[PDB]
RNA sequence: GAAGGGCCGCGAGCCCCCGCGCCUGGAGGAAGGAGAAGUCGUAACAAGGUAUCCGUAGGUGAACCUGCGGAUGGAUCCCU
RNA sequence: CCCACAGCCCCCGCCGCGGAGCCGAGGGCAAGCUGGUGCCAGCAGCCGCGGUAAUUCCAGCUCGGCGAGCGUCGCGCGGCGCUGCUGCAGUUGAAACGCCCGUAGUUGGCCCCCCGCCGCCACGAGGAAACGGGAGCGCUCCAGGCAGGCCCGUUGGAC
RNA sequence: CAUCCGGUCGAUCCUGCCGGAGCGCGACGCUCUCCCCAAGGACGAAGCCAUGCAUGCCCGCUCACCGGACGCGGCGGACGGCUCAGGACAACGGUUGCACCCCCCGCGGCGGUCCUAGCCGGACACCGCUGGCAACCCGGCGCCAAGACGUGCGCGCAAGGGCGGGCGCCCGGGCGAGCAGCGUGACGCAGCGACGGCCCGCCCGGGCUUCCGGGGCAUCACCCGGUCGGCGCGGUCGCGGCGCGCCGAGGGCCCGACGCCUGGCGGAGAAUCAGGGUUCGACUCCGGAGAGCGGGCCUGCGAGACGGCCCGCAC
């Protein structure tokens, strides 16, 4: 089936190697999981039998995640709205499909709970009293099952706004 | 001098070895394939054929003989060659029609004696040796 | 390429110093995994069956150790494939023999008779430190065992005395200048020696300088030099002291021995 | 595979490279019969282990003396051609071998040393008594006309003890 | 980069001199080595090319000599990086240097 | 949670076209070699009866002949 | 006796099958006498024989070589300094480009007393045996095998 | 263990080839007393296959017949054996590495599990009754066991994720190397447990990877366009143009690229014999590849397995 193996690639001149055996076992690889997120109809998570009884979940709908504030040290699971941002392809994005380095919005109301009331960096306070805040993800949904992320801070938070705010 | 001798000069050395040891007759013939592929015998020691034609062949210029020999088809390639068969007397034991087995003379692939274009001798027929047949060793009288 | 592990041996793909006889047959036993590995180890069968005489045939030496009729370091083994090693217990109370597994200056497994009061330990070389579960430090040795909570003072290389009984340290012998040691691999395995030098390449191997007692002088790599005590042997070692003779002086034995 | 596909095995002799030699044919025929050879394979095998001798010794006296595997190798065949009958015991130097002859060789043979023991009448007589078992070795029965005997079996060799 | 990134150098410390470059952040490396053949009792240049990492912390030209080191696989033909350049001169004759 | 269906992925087999390599028929045309004691002339070897040969160009039943330039492996180591 | 059962080898008793072919005899290349045939039949790796003595064909006698093996066919090494690194040839035998410039390539005078780097030499570590070499051992010898002796280097299988 | 001989002429010396003389591998032909060792459908048919055999064992579970049957369950069947089609910067040989990896048995340790425990629940197999079909194959009803399946008694514990070192460099758990482990803020309740094994280390094995070596033809001189590199994600045991999107333009070549051919498996080695070398290497050991051609997959630590299953084609 699919396959990782070198064999059926060119060589650095430019030509055609050849082939010596019949595919291997050791070198397959499998179709995308394609992690959806939920905006019959729940969070499914699937598992996979891999090399040496190894045991590998895979994501294929899920709506919540836990997502860190760093600077003030504030954690909590938050439900993840859309997402707005994706380098790799604006088509991920339309689908709202879930990766690693995806940018998105997560709802406000578990940290607006509890915040609104201490000094700390005017960008997060501002969208904290909004509905949404904006944030990346930093887990492998496809290998681990989860979506996990943190909060956006300075420079990368400048940039991303830049980015998004003509649209 | 003529030949180059210089300490880093191996590959000049092997390239004109590679090159010029073409020129042998011997190695030509040996290495080259166009003669595997020309003789009817494909590197192998005798072959088996069908013979279908008894013939008289004279001899040459300083020798006055007419040489008794058989044409023959191989089996195993269908070409037509040319086997004598010199033992005296021994073309009567040989019947047109016949299954035959051939090898070669002495040298690999010339003419030998005065014998014009034959490279080719009989050695069984019908399974049985002519030089026993010849020696009253054995008889054909299953043919 | 074979879909999965070896099972057989072929007895010409056998080491050498096993000294099997090429007409004996197809095959050689294959040793099964433990304490020592293929080529730094022999089966329990050899010694049993080709050295001691004890058994002639295959069945006798099965009928034989699952009887229990050996111990191997205080535990009674039932494999014939089991692998013995360096530096371990032979003892076989049915006849009350105990030997101690060395080496030869030729480089051939040897069984040493023993005493009562030395074969309640043994020694180990320690070549690995680790943290496992926990963070809780751990110890590893030559023969595959794992000792948990070691003294600081311990580090790699150093060599352990552990009682048969009771797998717990006494006192350890630290790698220095100055030790004696013995040589288990290589083209020098059996000779004795002491350190005298010690030379580091970052990257690669470090190379031990070791001087025999008759004043000549050889190298191996650090990976098989064993400590065996502080200037002085702490077991019992063969007849001969670790002095390999040239082959002039082998000839003269053999033609005395004549 | 079977086992018997790791026996080894080898020749023992050499042909010359020139056959029709004149006095090569006469020396050969004089030394079959003053010593009653059967055929020519004999003085092959002869020539062969003769020029295997020298060979040795030529490659000892390339080196020094005092080279550890010359006096090694050395020993070993003087003590091997002493032990065997074929160099003269007085002589322990290699220079001595290399004008050693297959001669020598042919003199150690049972039937010459049972014949210069007056036990046989002629080297004929030694082949047919041999072939028949009436002759020992130490006590025990070689019927072996190309055996060869070691010094220390000489005075040991005598008539059987059963024959007739 | 070996210094500032993820990586870690480990086998085998080789020199060579700078071929081309023209990639982003790699180079090509020729290595010059004799080989020697027992006929003739004589020996033969041959020269081989290693392609290797840049990092943007050296300044390199055609002609440089470099110390590299070796990495994990870092794309198709790349296992090595840089780690140390010495300058050489304008316009020298270009000469067969083994290292 | 079965049968069944849809989209993608791995990918057989057949059809169409292109290219490469190895063999092979063919009226007629043309080369070479061997065989014999065929017909027409004598080109070369002697100054071989016009000294021989090289390159180039044209012509003629055939060997060959002629023109321009060159060589002696020539038939000359020798003349204000 | 051996053998899983049986052969075989070996040992003990009674009777006792003693059998040599294949090539060649002009030279290379060791080895010659009558009868036929008559450039026919045939031999002959090459030179050659045979057109009335055929020292060469076909037969008999005799003789030689190897020998339980001998001869024929094809291939590889050698022969071959006829592929030439060691170690060919290049006026006339086969073979110096019509001449010059010139990049890759190959090759480059003499000089510094010691430092660094490359090649080079020596030693060493590390890494399967079998094969080959080789120490010791009377499978009756041998091709072999790693045995074996009693009062054995720790018996040995070194390197 | 450094050898020559016959043949161009009316005679002679040379060049130069033809032929002879030796060893080995096979086939053909004649012949053959005794003993010992010993190869044996490989040689442009990896062509086709009647017939028989080549992988079983057993601890657990007996109201079976008189405990042996049978069946469930466990281990093994991925080793061994055959062949050399394919494949020419590959395989293979020597030398590195994983600080980019996985691993059954075995040996030694370790063993704390968030929110009826004098012992839990329901089934199937064999078997009984009733039956289909030429054969191969199975159907329905019915009581019963487990070291089988499911649930699960218990001192917080799997994967993953955020934060936690410096001030030119160097001078313990561990390294040549900031690598391991731990704490703490949030997520999630994976595995073990109705006769206690999840986990760690070693070992054998595998996967990839550095450097050097690795056939011939120039009547093949220019070749490559995921081809070369960078960024990001995905997938994988895992690194990686391995795959996808975007960006740039590169990479190889007379020190012979690319293409074509091979009656091409490689090495340890074999034949030959002054020294230097030439030719071969199906076959005993190691390694690779395949099981009519081409593809796909389940079980399992481990197979893209064929004395395992699915499809197309040829039989
Ligand atoms: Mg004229
Ligand atoms: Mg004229
Ligand atoms: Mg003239
Ligand atoms: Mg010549
Ligand atoms: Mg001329
Ligand atoms: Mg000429
Ligand atoms: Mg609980
Ligand atoms: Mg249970
Ligand atoms: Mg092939
Ligand atoms: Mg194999
Ligand atoms: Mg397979
Ligand atoms: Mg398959
Ligand atoms: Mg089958
Ligand atoms: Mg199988």
């Amino acid at each position: 089936g699919i396959t990782h193996d070198k064999m059926y690639k060119r060589s650095k001149t430019g030509a055609v190697q050849g082939k010596w055996h019949k595919k291997r076992k050791y070198n397959l690889g499998r179709q995308p999981a394609n992690t959806k997120l939920i905006v019959n109809e729940g969070q499914k998570i699937s598992t996979i039998r891999c090399r040496g009884g190894n045991i590998k979940r895979r994501a294929l709908r899920l709506s919540h995640g836990s997502f860190a504030w760093g600077s003030a040290d504030i954690s909590h699971k938050a439900r993840i709205l859309q997402v707005v941002y994706n380098s790799t392809s604006n088509e991920l994005v339309r689908t709202n499909t879930l990766v690693k380095g995806c940018v998105v919005q997560i709802d406000s109301a578990p940290f607006k709970s509890a915040l609104s009331n201490d000094t700390l960096d005017k960008e997060i306070l501002d969208q904290i009293r909004g509905d949404h805040i904006l944030a990346r993800i930093s887990s492998r949904p496809g290998q681990v099952g989860t979506a996990d992320g943190y909060i956006l801070e300075g420079p990368e938070l400048l940039f991303y706004q830049k980015k998004l705010a003509p649209k | 001098m003529s030949k180059t001798s210089g300490l880093y000069t191996a590959r000049k050395l092997r390239t004109v070895r590679r090159v010029n040891r073409w020129a042998d007759k011997k190695y030509r013939k040996a290495h080259l394939g166009t003669w595997l592929k020309a003789n009817p015998l494909e590197g192998a020691c005798m072959a088996r054929g069908i013979v279908t034609q008894k013939i008289g062949i004279s001899a040459k210029q300083p020798n006055s003989a007419v040489r008794k020999a058989v044409r023959v088809q191989l089996t195993k390639n269908s070409k037509k060659i040319t086997a004598f068969v010199p033992r005296d007397g021994s073309i009567t034991y040989i019947d047109n029609n016949d299954e035959v087995l051939v090898a070669g003379f002495g040298r690999a692939g010339r003419a030998v004696g005065d014998i014009p274009g034959c490279r080719f001798k009989v050695i069984k027929v019908a399974g049985i040796g002519l030089l026993a047949l010849f020696l009253r060793k054995r008889e054909k009288r299953a043919r | 390429m074979a879909r999965g592990v070896r099972k057989h041996l072929k007895r010409l793909n056998a080491p050498k110093h096993w000294l099997l006889d090429k007409m004996g047959g197809i095959w050689a036993p294959r040793p099964t995994n433990g304490p020592h590995g293929l080529r730094e180890c022999i089966p329990l069968i050899l010694i049993l069956r080709n050295r001691l005489h004890y058994a002639n045939t295959y069945a006798e030496t099965s009928m034989i150790l699952q009887d229990k009729n050996v111990l191997i370091d205080g535990k009674p083994r039932t494999d014939p494939t089991f692998p013995v090693g360096f530096m371990d217990v032979f003892e076989i109370p049915k006849v009350h023999k105990t030997f101690r597994v060395l080496y030869d200056v030729k480089g051939r497994f040897t069984l040493v008779p023993i005493q009562s009061n030395e074969a309640g330990f043994k020694l180990c070389r320690v070549q690995k430190i680790f943290l496992g579960d926990k963070g809780m430090p751990y110890l590893s040795t030559h023969d595959a065992r794992t000792i948990r909570f070691p003294h600081p003072d311990i580090k790699t290389n150093d060599t352990i005395k552990i009682n048969l009984k009771t797998g717990k340290i006494d006192e350890w012998y630290k790698f220095d200048i100055g030790k004696i040691v013995m040589v288990t691999g290589g083209r020098n395995c059996g000779r004795i020696g002491t350190i005298q030098a010690i030379d580091k390449h970052m990257g690669s191997y470090t190379m031990i300088r070791m001087k025999d007692t008759e004043g000549t002088e050889f190298l191996t790599r650090l990976c098989n030099v064993f400590v065996i005590g502080n200037d002085s042997p702490a077991v019992a070692i063969p007849t001969t002291k670790g002095i390999r003779p040239d082959i002039i002086k082998n000839r003269e034995l053999r033609l005395r021995s004549i | 595979p079977r086992i018997s596909r790791h026996r080894n095995s080898s020749k023992t002799y050499s042909t010359p490279k020139k056959p029709f030699t004149k006095p090569r044919l006469d020396a050969e025929l004089k030394l079959c019969g003053e010593y009653g050879l059967k055929c020519k394979r004999e003085i092959y095998r002869a020539r062969y282990m003769l020029a295997k001798i020298r060979r040795t010794a030529r490659n000892l006296l390339t080196l020094d003396e005092n080279d550890i595997k010359r006096r090694f190798e050395g020993a070993a065949l003087l003590r091997r051609l002493h032990m065997l009958g074929i160099l003269d015991e007085e002589k322990d130097q290699l220079d001595y071998v290399l004008g050693l002859r297959i001669e020598d060789i042919f003199k150690r043979r049972l039937q010459s040393v049972i014949v210069e023991s007056k036990l046989a009448k002629s080297v004929h007589h030694a082949r047919n008594m041999i072939k028949a078992r009436h002759i020992s070795v130490g006590g025990q029965i070689v019927n072996i006309p190309s055996y060869m005997v070691r010094i220390s079996n000489t005075s040991r060799v005598a008539i059987a003890d059963t024959s007739s | 980069c070996p210094f500032t990134g993820n990586v870690s150098i480990r086998g085998r410390i080789l020199r060579g001199v700078v071929h081309s470059a023209k990639m982003q952040r790699s180079i090509i490396v020729r290595r010059d080595y004799l080989h020697f053949v027992q006929k003739y009792k004589r020996y033969e240049r041959r020269h081989k090319h290693v392609a290797a990492h840049l990092s943007p912390c050296f300044r390199v030209k055609e002609g440089d000599i470099v110390t590299i080191g070796e990495c994990r696989p870092l794309s198709k033909t790349i296992r090595f990086n840089v780690i140390k350049v010495e300058p050489v001169s304008e316009a020298a004759k270009k000469r067969f240097s083994p290292f």
